[PDB]
């Protein structure tokens, strides 16, 4: 016998389940995420912002229109050695990012100095011949 | 070791109400379902009602006490509750604390759903009388 | 959950005796049944959880089986110990309801 | 073809009664059961193929059920006609063993 | 109708033979799997032996008779056979003939197999005794 | 319980089973078939005849290699109105040869004037363009 909620996660609760699990819900929680005058005005802009630089970052990295995307970046196991099991199926979202928390601007960095930088490259050879 | 101290009983009039409270330890409380269930003198184990793990997002009671009895619980005192309302003396019974198999609030489908292979720690419960 | 019904009411044998209790469903439930024993004063113990594995700790005195809707329990030899009343319980939707119990006890 | 037990292999019941027979496999057979009621005199007569499925011209006085070891023949009311031996044989596999059989009569 | 006639039977010395013949109609013999099982006097039901439909092209044999029967058929006569041969006395026995549910030779895989689901058309049988 | 052959069909005994049944064992019918002084002389350069005439038959239809080969002509239903399952899985290779014996030279003559025509054709233009 199983008991069962509504629909799909609600909000965040996900974040301590294993990051496996926890995928399930991105189309949620992105959607939900994404979307006295002058003080709401001033968040207004500061959310227009903010949309807009991921959006960038999204863009440039090819993943624009997606919330899961495979890079071309290999993984560095000097971040972390763990295997593909050992990762997605024992650890959750918040312990995931503190782990390689100080790795962010680095492999952000990786995939748009090598990797972008290699694609608009090679696109317009391939274009041009 | 594993313990439930069920108390709260005695009696009452039909009419009235009193509430159960099995405190319990030896095991993780907060994250197992549990159960209630009753057993009439000269009858069988009636089941009566499943509470989730977790903070209890799920809930299903036996048709014959629905409207009636409530369950809840407290995560930091580890203790089980069963709110006897509105009582009939058709509910003279002992009434038991359980722990089920399992009971845990699965992340799957995008839902958490709890999944129940029925009772496997209790203690020996309190006599409710009801009666005029 | 789906009504469940034992045979017969009242079982008994001698000592060391092979005694069983027939137990079924009016639809099926495909495994999920648990077996609990009942002594005077006490709650009833789990012995045998989805329909043939016995509980930890309990000895290998008793066996169960069948799947569907026809299930049976199996006390290998019926011990004084061992008087009481089986329920057949069903857990296959969130009544988990019990059955009507057969009590098991001793000839004289 | 795995070996096939009956048992009582003696059952006996007043005209009327609810009578059972408990058969049983040493190892799953999953569904390859039929049952046979042999009368003095007469070839055993099918009743029950595919465990549970009465055989076209049988009267509806018998049902069986039971999946993977064990198996039951039910006699819905035991009357004088129905005196005779059962038979559980199994044809899983090409040996069609029988088993013992149970004799099935009226208690005087 | 359908009616199996069965004889060939009588009394036999052990270490001699004989063979049983039963002849059958009612239905397409020449089609359908047949079976060989016998019951001796204070036993059960044995099964003997089973050869498929068609022109045979399978059979198996209980190991209680292997090397010492043989079975076959005509498919004009409509008649099967038990080849009963260097007899003992512990083969005295009723031998009863009988038809296979189904017992035909399916074209799948690439060859043929033979599908067997149990006697269910029968006669009663005829008596042969091993003794001195 | 089931009795087994040891491998698969002899030799020819799926002519009389539905063709859709007799379909399993093509490959080996085919391989079976396909493969004093004086008269054997003679009988070796007409099994050779035999076999290179229904391999040039095969070539043509684009068919080589292959036992079964799907065509590009369209089944005209006066030949016979039976739907697919009412002919595969209930006649046989020797009633359906029967069936359809008068309509044999019909169907490979437009095979080859229809179907080869148009993909020899094609086939230059789509290369030379
Ligand atoms: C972890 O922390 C959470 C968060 O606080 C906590 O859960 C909360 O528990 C309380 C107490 O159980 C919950 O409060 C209940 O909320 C419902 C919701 O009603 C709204 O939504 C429904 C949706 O259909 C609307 O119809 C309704 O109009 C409202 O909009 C209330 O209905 C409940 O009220 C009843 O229960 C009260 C109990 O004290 C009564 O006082 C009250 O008068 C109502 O009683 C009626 O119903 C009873 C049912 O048993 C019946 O017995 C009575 O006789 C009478 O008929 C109640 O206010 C709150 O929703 C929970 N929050 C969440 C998010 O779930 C957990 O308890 C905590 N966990 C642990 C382990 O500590
Ligand atoms: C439709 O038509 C078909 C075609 O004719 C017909 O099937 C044929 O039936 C006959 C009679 O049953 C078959 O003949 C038997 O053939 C085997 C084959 O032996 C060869 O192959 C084995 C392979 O391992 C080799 O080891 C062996 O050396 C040979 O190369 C023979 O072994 C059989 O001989 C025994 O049986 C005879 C029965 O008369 C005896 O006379 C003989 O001495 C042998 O006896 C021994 O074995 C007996 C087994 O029961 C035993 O009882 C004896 O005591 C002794 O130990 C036999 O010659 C023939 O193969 C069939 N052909 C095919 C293609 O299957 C069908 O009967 C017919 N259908 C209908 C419905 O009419
Ligand atoms: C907070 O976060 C934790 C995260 O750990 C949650 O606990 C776990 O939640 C996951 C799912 O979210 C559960 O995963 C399931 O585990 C099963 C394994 O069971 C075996 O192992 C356990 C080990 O303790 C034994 O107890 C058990 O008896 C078994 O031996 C898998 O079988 C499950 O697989 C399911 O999914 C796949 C998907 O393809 C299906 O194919 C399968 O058929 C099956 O349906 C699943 O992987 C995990 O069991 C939970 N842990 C525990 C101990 O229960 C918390 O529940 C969570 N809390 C809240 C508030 O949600
Ligand atoms: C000479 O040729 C004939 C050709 O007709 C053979 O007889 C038939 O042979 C075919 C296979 O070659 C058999 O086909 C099977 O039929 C099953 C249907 O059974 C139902 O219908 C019959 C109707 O009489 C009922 O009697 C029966 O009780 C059932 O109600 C199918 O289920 C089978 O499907 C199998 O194949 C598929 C393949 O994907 C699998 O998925 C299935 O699970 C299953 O395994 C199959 O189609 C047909 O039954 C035969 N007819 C009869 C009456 O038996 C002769 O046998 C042949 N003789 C020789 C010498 O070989
Ligand atoms: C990984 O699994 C083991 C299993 O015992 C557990 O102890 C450990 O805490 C897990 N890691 C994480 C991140 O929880
Ligand atoms: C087609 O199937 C029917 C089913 O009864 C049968 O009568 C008929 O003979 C079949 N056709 C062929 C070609 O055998």
């Amino acid at each position: 016998a199983v008991g069962i909620g509504a629909v799909f996660l609600g909000f965040l609760g996900a974040a301590g389940s294993t990051m496996g699990a926890a995928s399930m819900t991105l189309t949620v929680q992105a959607r939900q995420l994404l979307s006295w005058g002058i003080k709401q005005l001033q968040a207004r802009v500061l959310a227009v912002e903010r949309y807009l630089k991921d959006q960038q970052l999204l863009g440039i990295w090819g993943c624009s229109g997606k919330l899961i995307c495979c890079t071309a970046v290999p993984w560095n196991t000097s971040w972390s050695n763990k295997s593909y099991n050992q990762i997605w199926n024992n650890m959750t979202w918040m312990e995931w990012e503190r782990e390689i928390d100080n790795y962010t601007s680095l492999i952000y960095t990786l995939i748009e100095d090598s990797q972008n930088q290699q694609e608009k490259n090679e696109q317009e050879l391939l274009e041009l011949d | 070791q594993v313990q439930l101290v069920e108390s709260g009983g005695g009696v009452v009039q039909p009419g009235g109400s009193l509430r159960l409270s099995c405190a319990a330890s030896g095991f993780a409380f907060k994250d197992f379902g549990m159960h209630w269930v009753r057993q009439a003198p000269g009858k069988g184990l009636e089941w009566v009602a499943v509470i989730g793990g977790g903070h209890g997002q799920h809930q299903s009671y036996s048709e014959s006490v629905k409207g009636r009895f409530a369950i809840t619980r407290d995560n930091e005192k580890n203790k089980l509750y069963l709110h006897m309302d509105r009582l009939r003396t058709e509910d003279t019974a002992v009434y038991y604390c359980a722990k089920d198999r399992l009971g845990r609030p699965w992340n799957i489908g995008g839902r958490l759903v709890y999944y129940y292979y029925g009772m496997d720690v209790w203690g020996q419960g309190t006599t409710v009388t009801v009666s005029s | 959950a789906i009504r469940m019904t034992q045979s017969p009411s009242s079982l008994s044998a001698s000592v060391g005796d092979r005694v069983t209790i027939t137990c079924q469903a009016s639809q099926d439930i495909k495994k999920s049944l648990n077996w609990y024993r009942q002594k005077p004063g006490k709650a009833p113990e789990l012995l045998i959880h989805d329909a043939s594995i016995l509980q930890t700790g309990v000895p290998s005195a008793f066996t169960a089986s069948g799947s569907g809707t026809h299930f049976s329990f199996v006390i290998n030899k019926l011990q004084p110990e061992d008087v009481g009343t089986y329920f057949c319980q069903e857990y296959e939707n969130l009544q988990f309801t019990f059955g009507p119990g057969t009590k098991v006890e001793i000839k004289r």
